[PDB]
């Protein structure tokens, strides 16, 4: 079993910049290494084979190099479409994928677009009450949501979920769900999510 | 040239791949899996003549790769599963012969879930608000992964955000949002389409105002 050490596991780079990933094998692999790009929702896409042989249709900004044990893979003039995960694969003797390398591209700060949603009637007549807040197309990924019921902070019952970086926008989106029982939901009127000067969105059970 | 895989599903503690477009008997074949981590892993290798088979240590003994050149199909039999939960791809090398070649064709992939929990369809709830408008729908209490969410059968594609599922054990919840110009909603009709294959359930929910 040949071992591949990909590094780093994650990268952040400026638009137009260059980036470089390395794979290090546990024996000589004789340039029998390939590099793949993986985008969520798509099958793996081959970029380079035999260390530095580009695929037809692959821009010249991608490149590879190395021999024996040390190999490197580079992307220059970084574009937003290059946001993905990258893996090396040795095929010298059987197959071994590297650990992977997630790439994120830096950009200018962006405030989220926030929207709040009351529980739906279908959920209410079944005993539950989920309040949903979307924080869309913001940058960087570090953001905080605060839930307030009747003006007081509420911390129990929140589930959060971030998307991966947008391939065309370089922003992030995040979703926050406050789940209460329909019983405790009907005993209060005002529901608020604050995204962290904050951005506030609310509704009232009229 | 395509590889079509067949499930796949849920199991508490056999996949097939149908090939066309090329001369299957002349190529070796392999199975690859993508973990719930973003990690890719070679799982089994078979040769042209199915006499060669190799497996890595993390799976050897439990999996058995096989092929039927007569029907241009590849198989993978999996036993004693654990953190074997992953999406499984059949991959074809880029050249013929029994030398090892990087992969150049991938199947769509079938998921295999190994858990001591049981299949639960989701409850699908529409998110209507109380320039442009954002709508959503909430996909609650299902198991296992994955689910497919689309908007207007797929025709609303820009301004859609589907959020990664979160397990509040032992069930997943997911949400999806769509942003559209003002008035196109509610004038036009906006419906989110959810599919949960491990329970053969499919819901379409129209977003109604108020």
């Amino acid at each position: 079993d040949i071992q591949m050490t990909q590094s780093p596991s994650s990268l952040s780079a400026s638009l137009g910049g260059k980036v470089t990933i390395t794979c290090k094998a546990s024996q000589d692999i004789n340039k029998y290494i390939a590099w793949y790009q993986h985008k969520p929702g798509k099958g793996p896409r081959l970029l380079i084979h035999y260390t530095s042989s580009l695929q037809p249709g692959i821009p010249s900004r991608f490149s590879g190099s190395g021999s024996g044990r040390d190999y490197s893979f580079s992307i220059s003039n970084l574009e937003p479409e290059d946001i993905a995960t990258y893996y090396c694969l040795q095929y010298d003797n059987l197959y071994t994928f590297g650990g992977g390398t997630k790439l994120e591209i830096k950009r200018a700060d962006a405030a989220p677009t926030v929207s709040i949603f009351p529980p739906s009637s279908e959920q209410l007549t079944s005993g539950g009450a989920s309040v949903v807040c979307f924080l869309n197309n913001f940058y960087p990924k570090d953001i905080n949501v605060k839930w307030k019921i009747d003006g007081s902070e509420r911390q129990n019952g929140v589930l959060n979920s971030w998307t991966d970086q947008d391939s065309k926008d370089s922003t992030y989106s995040m979703s926050s769900t406050l789940t209460l029982t329909k019983d405790e939901y009907e005993r209060h009127n005002s529901y608020t999510c604050e995204a962290t000067s904050p951005i506030v969105k609310s509704f009232n059970r009229n | 040239v395509k590889l079509q895989e067949s499930g796949g599903g849920l199991v508490q503690p056999k996949l097939s791949c149908a090939a066309s477009g090329f001369t299957f008997s002349s190529y070796t074949m392999s199975w690859v899996r993508q973990t719930p981590e973003k990690r890719l892993e070679w799982v089994a290798y078979i040769s042209n003549g199915g006499g060669g088979t190799y497996y890595p240590d993390t799976v050897k003994g439990r999996f058995t790769i096989s092929r039927d050149n007569a029907k241009n199909t590849l198989y993978l039999q999996m036993n004693s599963l654990k953190e074997d939960t992953a999406m499984y791809y059949c991959a074809r090398p880029s050249r013929g012969g029994s030398s090892y070649w990087y992969f150049d064709v991938w199947g769509a992939g079938t998921t295999v879930t190994v858990s001591s929990a049981k299949t639960t369809p989701p409850s699908v709830y529409p998110l209507a608000p109380g320039s442009m408008v954002t709508l959503g729908c909430l996909v609650k209490g299902y198991f296992p992964e994955p689910v497919t969410v689309t908007w207007n059968s797929g025709s609303l594609s820009s301004g859609v955000h589907t959020f990664p599922a979160v397990l509040q054990s032992d069930l997943y919840t997911l949400s999806s949002s769509v942003t559209v110009p003002s008035s196109t909603w509610p004038s036009e009709t906006v419906t989110c389409n959810v599919a949960h294959p491990a329970s053969s359930t499919k819901v379409d929910k129209k977003i109604v105002p108020r």
